[PDB]
Formats: C-alpha cells, sequence, structure tokens
C-alpha cells in the first residue's frame, strides 16, 4: 500500500543483494518499528528480521537490517540457493498493527 | 515453538460469514497474541487484528474492525509452560474481494516493543 | 458395575484434605547474562 | 502494583527482576512432639539462609540483589538471545534449561573474585 | 573514654553513635534441663542477629556501622531540628518517638536499594 | 593446580594466598542418639562461621577475602621482612608466632572502621 518497497531485483550466488521499504511520514520510519518476512507464495511465512536490525531465533546472520529517517533495508548477504521468494516488510510500534509493504520478488538463478 | 493447524478450504459465496479456526499447542496458549493476515488475489497482505488471549482485549485494523468477529477459547494446560488453546475469526460482508488464505499467528514476545508481532504461523485455509 | 465402602489406610483421609496442597523449595539465586560487566 | 511474595512467578524475567526484595524479606522470617520439630526447622532454614549468602560472599555480591560480574556468556549453556530471554521466558522456566551448567558457573563466579581481590591487594600495594 | 556495653545508653545520640562496634561485638557472643534450653538459646540469638543482618543487606548497608541512604526525612516522623536530636535526646528517647514510623522508614530503604542497582545494572550495560 | 581443602597447609604464605575460595566452601557445608548429636553439630558449625563473619563485619572487609586495613605493621608483633613471610613461612607458622598479639590487631581493626565511617558521614555532610 503506502509502504512502497523496492518492486523487484535478481541476485546471484555468493552475492548481496538489498530490499528497499519506504513509504510517507505517516508510516516510516525514525517512529516506527520495520518487520521483515520471507513470504512463499500464499504459504508459510517467516519472521526474519523484529525491531529494525534485530534477527529472529534461528535466523541466518547473512540476513541484515538498516533503518533511516526515509527508507528501511534488508540485505541477503551470500546467497544460497534456497533464497527465491517473496519479500516483505511492515511498519508498526508497540500498541498498533502491521503495515505491510508491496513485496519484493528476488531471483537468484546462476 | 509449536504448531497452530488451522481449518480446511470452506468455499461460500458473497453475503455469508465464514469461522476459521485456530487450535495451538507446544506452547501458552494464553501468554502470546494471536494475530490474523490475509494475503488476497486483488492486493498483497493485509494485517486485520491480534487478541490477547489473556487480557481478552482486541485491537484490529479500521479496515476490518466491522466485519471481523474475534474470539478465543480458553488453554486446557497439558504441562507447567505448555497448553492447548482455540482462536476464531469470522468476517461479516463477504464478497469476492475478500478472496485468499487467511493464516491465524502467535505473537513474538510477552514483553517489549514487539509483543504481538505475527511470530509462528499456521499453514492458511483458502476462502471463497 | 457396583461398590462398597471400606477404607482403614488412615492417610486416605488426610488425603481428602491435603490434596489441595503441596510443599515447594525455594531457590533464590538464579544466574542470567545481560552486556553488564563490573568495572577494575 | 504489589504482587506479593513470589508474585511474578508467572511473569518475564525482566519483570521478575524488579521485584526481588519481596521474596529477599520472607526467606528467613515468613509471608513436645513438634517442639523438636519445630527447632529442627528453625535451624535448616538458617542453614538454607548462609549457604545462599556463602555464595554471594564468595562472589563479590555480598549485598547485592543484581550483581555484575566477570564470567562471560557461554553461547554453550543458552543460545538464546537478549530480548528472548528477559521479555519472554519466566525464571521458573529459566533455571530448567540452564539446569546442567548451574555448577559450572558457580566455581567461575568464584575464582574470578579470588582473582580480582588477588589484583587489588597488587594495586594498592605502591 | 571506654564506657562499655550499653555505656552510651544515657548519653546523646551523637556521642552514643562512636561507640558502637562495643554493642556490636557482644550481640553474637556476650559481654539435660538446660541442654534443650540453652540449645534453645543459641538458636534464638543467631536468628534476631540474621533479621538484623537480613535489613542491612536488603538497605546497601551491608558491612556497614554509620550508612546513609537516599530516604529524605520526613518532617511528619519529628519535626525536630538536627542540633535538638544528636546533641539533646538519647538513643532510648528517640526510638519511642519514631516507634510508630519505624516500619514505614525499613520499606523505604529497600525499594530504594532494588531501584539503586537496577540502575547500576543499566549504568554498566554500555 | 587444584590442591583442595587445605591443600597448600604446607606452602608457604603467598601461595596459599591464592587458594582461599578453597577452605571458604568447605567452612560451612562440608568436604536419637546422634540426632541430638548431629543438631549439635549443626548449630555449632553457624555460630563459629557467623563469628568469623561477625569480625569481617566491622572491619569492614565484609565480603573481602583478602583485606586491606589501616593498621599499621607494628614491628613489635614480628620483626621479620616481607619476602621472608610470604616466601618463607607457611600459615601455620604464622599464626603461632602472631598467637600473643593476635588479640590486639583484631581491636584495632575494629576503631579503625568506626572511625573511617564516621569520617565518610562527615564527607558526605555537605
Ligand atoms: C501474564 O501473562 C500475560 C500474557 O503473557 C501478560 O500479558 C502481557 O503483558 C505485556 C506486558 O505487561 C503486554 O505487552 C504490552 O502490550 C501493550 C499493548 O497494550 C496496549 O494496547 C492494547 C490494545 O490496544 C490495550 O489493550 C492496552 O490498553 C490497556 O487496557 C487493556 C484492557 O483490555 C488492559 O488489559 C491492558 O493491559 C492495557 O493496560 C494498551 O493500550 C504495549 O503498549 C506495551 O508496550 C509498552 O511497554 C513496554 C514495556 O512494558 C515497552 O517496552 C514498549 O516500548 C511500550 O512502551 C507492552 O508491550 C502484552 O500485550 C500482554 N499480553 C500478551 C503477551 O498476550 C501479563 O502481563 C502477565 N501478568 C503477570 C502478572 O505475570
Ligand atoms: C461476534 O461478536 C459479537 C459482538 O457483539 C458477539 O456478540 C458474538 O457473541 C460474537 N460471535 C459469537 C459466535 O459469539
Ligand atoms: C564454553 O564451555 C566449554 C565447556 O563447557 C569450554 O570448553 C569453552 O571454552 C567455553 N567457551 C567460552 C567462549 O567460554
Ligand atoms: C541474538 O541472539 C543470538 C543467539 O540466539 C545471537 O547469535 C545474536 O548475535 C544476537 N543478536 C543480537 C543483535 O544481539
Ligand atoms: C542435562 O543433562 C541431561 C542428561 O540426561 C540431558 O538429558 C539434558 O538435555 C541436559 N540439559 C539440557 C538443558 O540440555
Ligand atoms: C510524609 O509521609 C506521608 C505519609 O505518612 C506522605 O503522604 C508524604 O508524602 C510524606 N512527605 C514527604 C515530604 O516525604
Ligand atoms: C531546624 O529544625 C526545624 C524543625 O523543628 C526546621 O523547621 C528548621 O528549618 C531547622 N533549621 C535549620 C537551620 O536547620
Ligand atoms: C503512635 O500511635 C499511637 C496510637 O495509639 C499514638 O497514641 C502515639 O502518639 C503515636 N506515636 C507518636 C510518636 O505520635
Ligand atoms: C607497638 O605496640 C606497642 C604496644 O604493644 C605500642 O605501645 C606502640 O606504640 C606500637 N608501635 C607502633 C609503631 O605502632
Ligand atoms: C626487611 O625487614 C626488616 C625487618 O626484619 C626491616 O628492618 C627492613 O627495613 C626491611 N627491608 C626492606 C628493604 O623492606
Ligand atoms: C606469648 O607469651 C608467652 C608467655 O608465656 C611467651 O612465652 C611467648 O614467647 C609469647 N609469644 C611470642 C611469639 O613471643
Amino acid at each position: 500500500s503506502v509502504l512502497t518497497q523496492s518492486a523487484s531485483v535478481s541476485g546471484s550466488l555468493g552475492q548481496s543483494v538489498t530490499i528497499s521499504c519506504t513509504g510517507p511520514n505517516s508510516v516510516c520510519c525514525s517512529h516506527k518499528s520495520i518487520s521483515w518476512y520471507q513470504w512463499p507464495p500464499g504459504r508459510a511465512p517467516t519472521l526474519i528480521i523484529y525491531e529494525d536490525n534485530e534477527r529472529a531465533p534461528g535466523i541466518s546472520p547473512r540476513f541484515s537490517g538498516y533503518k533511516s529517517y526515509w527508507s528501511a533495508y534488508l540485505t541477503i548477504s551470500d546467497l544460497r540457493p534456497e533464497d527465491e521468494t517473496t519479500y516483505y516488510c511492515c511498519s508498526y510500534t508497540h500498541n498498533s498493527g502491521c503495515v505491510f509493504g508491496t513485496g519484493t520478488k528476488v531471483s537468484v538463478l546462476g | 515453538q509449536g504448531q497452530l493447524v488451522q481449518s480446511g478450504a470452506t468455499t461460500t459465496k458473497p453475503g455469508s460469514s465464514v469461522k476459521i479456526s485456530c487450535k495451538t499447542s507446544g506452547y501458552r496458549f494464553n501468554f502470546y497474541h494471536i494475530n490474523w493476515i490475509r494475503q488476497t488475489a486483488g492486493r498483497g497482505p493485509e494485517w486485520m487484528g491480534w487478541i490477547s488471549p489473556y487480557s481478552g482485549d482486541k485491537n484490529l485494523a479500521p479496515a476490518f474492525q466491522d466485519r471481523v468477529n474475534m474470539t478465543t477459547d480458553t488453554e486446557v494446560p497439558v504441562t507447567s509452560f505448555t497448553s492447548t488453546g482455540a482462536a476464531y475469526m469470522e468476517i461479516r460482508n463477504l464478497t469476492s474481494d475478500d478472496t485468499g488464505t487467511y493464516f491465524c499467528a502467535k505473537g513474538l514476545l510477552r514483553d517489549g516493543s514487539s509483543t504481538w508481532l505475527p511470530y509462528l504461523w499456521g499453514q492458511g485455509t483458502l476462502l471463497t | 458395575e457396583t461398590f462398597r465402602p471400606g477404607g482403614g489406610d488412615m492417610r486416605d483421609n488426610w488425603r481428602s484434605e491435603l490434596y489441595k496442597y503441596k510443599v515447594v523449595k525455594i531457590e533464590p539465586l538464579g544466574v542470567a547474562p545481560t552486556r553488564c560487566k563490573r568495572r577494575v | 502494583v504489589f504482587l506479593g511474595f513470589l508474585g511474578a512467578a508467572g511473569s518475564t524475567m525482566g519483570a521478575a527482576s524488579m521485584t526481588l526484595t519481596v521474596q529477599a524479606r520472607n526467606l528467613l522470617s515468613g509471608i513436645t512432639v513438634w517442639g523438636i520439630k519445630q527447632l529442627q526447622a528453625r535451624v535448616l532454614a538458617v542453614e538454607r539462609y548462609l549457604r545462599d549468602q556463602q555464595l554471594l560472599g564468595i562472589w563479590g555480591c555480598s549485598g547485592k540483589l543484581i550483581c555484575c560480574t566477570n564470567v562471560p556468556w557461554n553461547s554453550s549453556w543458552s543460545n538464546r538471545n537478549l530480548s528472548e530471554i528477559w521479555d519472554n521466558m519466566t525464571w521458573l522456566q529459566w533455571d530448567k534449561e540452564i539446569s546442567n551448567y548451574t555448577q559450572i558457573i558457580y566455581g567461575l563466579l568464584e575464582e574470578s573474585q579470588n582473582q580480582q581481590e588477588k589484583n587489588e591487594q597488587d594495586l594498592l600495594a605502591l
């Protein structure tokens, strides 16, 4: 919706990608946390990264986060083959809900 | 670290209401919120709302407040730190625009700034 | 299925009132980590 | 709020860590059959208390309720993040997950104190 | 001078506050009828001592004889000037005038310690 | 090395001063005939321990194993050089050579603490 992501980006094995996540001042970013979700097509998602740069349990140290005053970034260091899916970002605070993003499909064809 | 199994693919038609179940296990059900999230065809994913099984309190987006029935049972304790819960979801004015996969999601923590964050999900239910 | 009264083992009597109770031992020492270290 | 004795038993470790003096008060006072059975209890209560005060004394934490040390947290003991311990788990859950390694830590907290004051005796040797 | 045990019992609170280790020594040692009556006394003496050492431990005064705190003196407890307390009244008179409010102060001296080290755990969290 | 309880009993005072927490652990726990004889022992063990912890508390050494003080070493007690004490004599030999003067030192370690905090109460009187 208002949280415009990075449309779509491609990659290659061993390299690192970057997904954008930015919106207007009403949802992003310095006064809101950002969460990143690996979401297979209409299946069971996975919380990767919460409270800007904090990683969920079991998340490989490849995924790193970074939130600026204007846009939040999700890096995927060292692309492994099992990475092709759609990544969503959500803006939230402590007593609110998830303002999901527009999605970004990542390809690893190499 | 438990499962959140849901109901089946109950495909109805506009006008009616649909009740979707969410039976928990493996974790203390009253310690984490149950978020409801949907990914329909026509939009992306949309956050519907979460409900606190302990406080009985409900918070849901204004896009679904006048549509969603969100209730919960009371856990049947299994062990000291385990239980089995049940969360129910309904929608009022149902259309073809609400066709999509629906999931429940246990909250992340019991305190802090990411308490209700949808962390542990179910498997999905295909609507109309 | 037929049921007949009886008893004798007098601990059944005390058990009918001590079912609500249970003895526990407090162990107040807990070790847990944080980003805290003492000075020099 | 004032939950009372063991009130935060089901609360997170971060919430319960603020209500320590509640359980600290009732650890020594309270919240001819049984004259020898009562005296047998009034002696046991002191011995259990002095053991816990003995370990606090040989760790440098004598008089402390929250005491920071020098032993770094071995991830082998529990590879859990900080925000998934104090804002999620209860102190009863934690004591189970650290049941085995609890004896290893008590020794590390000792020599880290005897070497510390041995360094301080040299710090004041001038 | 060396007045002895309770020697400054009739002296001003300022004079007696310098002779504290005198009464501190004889609080735990001293200045089959009675085999069970003697053992009943050797247990009571330790329990009374450990209670007083328990309160000193949860106030941050463990090991202190004169211990300064954070609780400001409520004038409702006693609206007496400083020079009309330590250079006029005796410690026996003072314990009577503060008999009621003595329990209020013991609680204030506790949370002022648990919040203090909770602030210190954050002071060393960097 | 780990010599064990009293392991460095024949070692120099400098070597044994590093193995203090070894003997500190087993001072309170351990390395109807005897029901009243056992209880008679479980009370004596606590009283001997609380006396040693009482002296440490009135010397300012509560919680310390190696504790530096203010009392200067009177050469009349022992006119031995520093390197002929810690690198030559054993703690058993030392306790004999200082057997007489041991009671004098315990009093000097007391008023040097009560005057110290009396000076600190004035240090914070502003
Ligand atoms: C027993 O176990 C249960 C379940 O584990 C514990 O309940 C959980 O407690 C934690 C903290 O105590 C809760 O986290 C907090 O969540 C609030 C969000 O609440 C706000 O929004 C709600 C929806 O709009 C609303 O209900 C709240 O309004 C009040 O009124 C309701 C009436 O229904 C009342 O029940 C509520 O309790 C509210 O008082 C409220 O507006 C969130 O705001 C908190 O974040 C703030 O605080 C933290 C620090 O505490 C801080 O880090 C943040 O930055 C922010 O400042 C906080 O996260 C959690 O929601 C509860 N429920 C769960 C986990 O399901 C219960 O506490 C345990 N009790 C004991 C005694 O052990
Ligand atoms: C749905 O919510 C309404 C709100 O008024 C409540 O009355 C009703 O009980 C809920 N549904 C069921 C089946 O209980
Ligand atoms: C962790 O503990 C093991 C033994 O349990 C030890 O061998 C290892 O060195 C420790 N690691 C750290 C980083 O302390
Ligand atoms: C979070 O905890 C994990 C242990 O499960 C650790 O590997 C990781 O480095 C921690 N991250 C932060 C930001 O503390
Ligand atoms: C402690 O040791 C036992 C040995 O039977 C083992 O089963 C248990 O898993 C250990 N504890 C933890 C937390 O791993
Ligand atoms: C004094 O004590 C009363 C209660 O006894 C309390 O209400 C008041 O706030 C206190 N005043 C000060 C200045 O501490
Ligand atoms: C003296 O004590 C009284 C209380 O009786 C107080 O009101 C006054 O301010 C004090 N004056 C000085 C100078 O301390
Ligand atoms: C303590 O309370 C009693 C209640 O009977 C009262 O008479 C007495 O005056 C109080 N103490 C003081 C110092 O006022
Ligand atoms: C040594 O002790 C004696 C009494 O035993 C005392 O008179 C003398 O002043 C002391 N000397 C020093 C230097 O402390
Ligand atoms: C060595 O000890 C003796 C006491 O026997 C003392 O007189 C002398 O000053 C000491 N010398 C040094 C260098 O410490
Ligand atoms: C202690 O006093 C006795 C008195 O009989 C004396 O023989 C002994 O030499 C004294 N101790 C020392 C170390 O001089």
